[PDB]
């Protein structure tokens, strides 16, 4: 459809998607499903499959307004954000999106000239050897709170395992707060229990 | 705004001479972004220590709360920038401020588990009473995310 799916999609390859924090200020909540980063700054995503995708799969990520009221809007960046130099020097990503990828000269940054709809999407790659997992590096570009882009409507980030040719062979989903500080954020959310 | 925003993001980015070049040219010191962030929230955030001291002895607002109601000590108590916490403290920063959940920065060293930070915010009155939103002290966020050595500290000044 038009509006994308936000439901979880093992698909025949079981495409999961962890966090783990190794030895960085983001903070992931498995329990509220919910990842809590600071702007621009390294957010690693762990990739599970247990039967190889096939040749030319991609992994996108492309972010979600959750609420219902919001859905159809395109989520992108704030004018400041897109027009500031600030984090905007000598990029591959366009400066409207949201989400970057880090550390791989692959990114392909898409917009859907229908949609408006704003992704990037890298080449599936199989894990180093005896590692478990293929780990993207993420990059979200305004916080939450951007007056003239999210202004502080909740995100969802929207993981897919695609064929070269856009079929979806795997989905999964979580929130996204982008703020200061991501553990006062979560301790917050947590307490409101 | 020009010099203001460009005082922001070297703030940020932790670009000292940019800074100092920028205040030289007249840069606006309590420059404020559209998060209500001053190049002091963010050079306190990002742990910029000379940075700091720059902005604070050419007029920095060192009780300026962004549109969180964090102050620059928030920020340098939650991402453990002790050196910045000290010298916040020195230019008359608030020990007891509280942002839009109620967290004082003793609330935000609790949680996050920086022992250092507590025992100087104790030293500068920090509230160990002090309720969130939630009703949570200090001392309950320590044993919530399991920070024992800074639970005890708390118990004792209580
Ligand atoms: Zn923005």
């Amino acid at each position: 459809p038009a509006i994308p799916s936000n439901t979880d999609y093992p698909g025949p390859h079981s495409f999961d998607v962890s966090f783990q924090q190794s030895s960085a200020t983001w903070t992931y909540s498995t329990e509220l499903k919910k990842l809590y980063c600071q702007i621009a700054k390294t957010c690693p995503i762990q990739i599970k499959v247990m039967t190889p995708p096939p040749q030319g799969a991609v992994i996108r990520a492309m972010p979600v307004y959750k609420k219902a009221e919001h859905v159809t809007e395109v989520v992108k960046r704030c004018p400041n954000h897109e027009l500031s130099r600030e984090f905007n020097e000598g990029q591959i990503a366009p400066p409207s999106h949201l989400i970057r990828v880090e550390g791989n000269s692959h990114a392909q940054y898409v917009e859907d000239p229908i949609t408006g709809r704003q992704s990037v999407l890298v080449p599936y790659e199989p894990p180093q050897v005896g590692t478990e997992f293929t780990t993207v590096l993420y990059n979200f570009m305004c916080n939450s709170s951007c007056v003239g882009g999210m202004n502080r409507r909740p995100i969802l980030i929207i993981v897919t395992l695609e064929t070269r040719d856009g079929q979806v062979l795997g989905r999964r989903c979580f929130e996204a707060r982008i703020c200061a500080c991501p553990g006062r954020d979560r301790k917050a959310d947590e307490d409101s229990i | 705004s020009d010099l203001g925003k460009k005082l922001l993001e070297a703030a940020r980015a932790g670009q000292d001479d940019e800074v100092r070049i920028l205040m030289a040219n007249g840069a606006d010191v309590n420059a404020a972004d559209h998060s209500g962030d001053t190049p002091l929230h963010l050079a306190a955030m990002e742990g910029h220590l000379e940075i700091v001291e720059v902005l604070l002895k050419t007029g920095a607002d060192v009780n300026a709360h962004d549109l969180e109601g964090y102050t620059p000590l928030h920020l340098a108590a939650y991402h453990g920038h002790l050196e910045i916490v000290e010298v916040l403290l020195k230019a008359g920063a608030d020990v007891n401020a509280w942002d839009s959940y109620g967290y004082t920065p003793l609330h935000l060293a609790a949680m996050t588990g920086h022992l250092e930070i507590v025992e100087v915010l104790l030293k500068h009155g920090a509230d160990v009473n002090a309720q969130d939103k939630f009703g949570k002290t200090p001392f309950d966020l320590a044993i919530d995310n399991g920070n024992e050595d800074i639970a005890e500290v708390l118990q004792k000044a209580a």
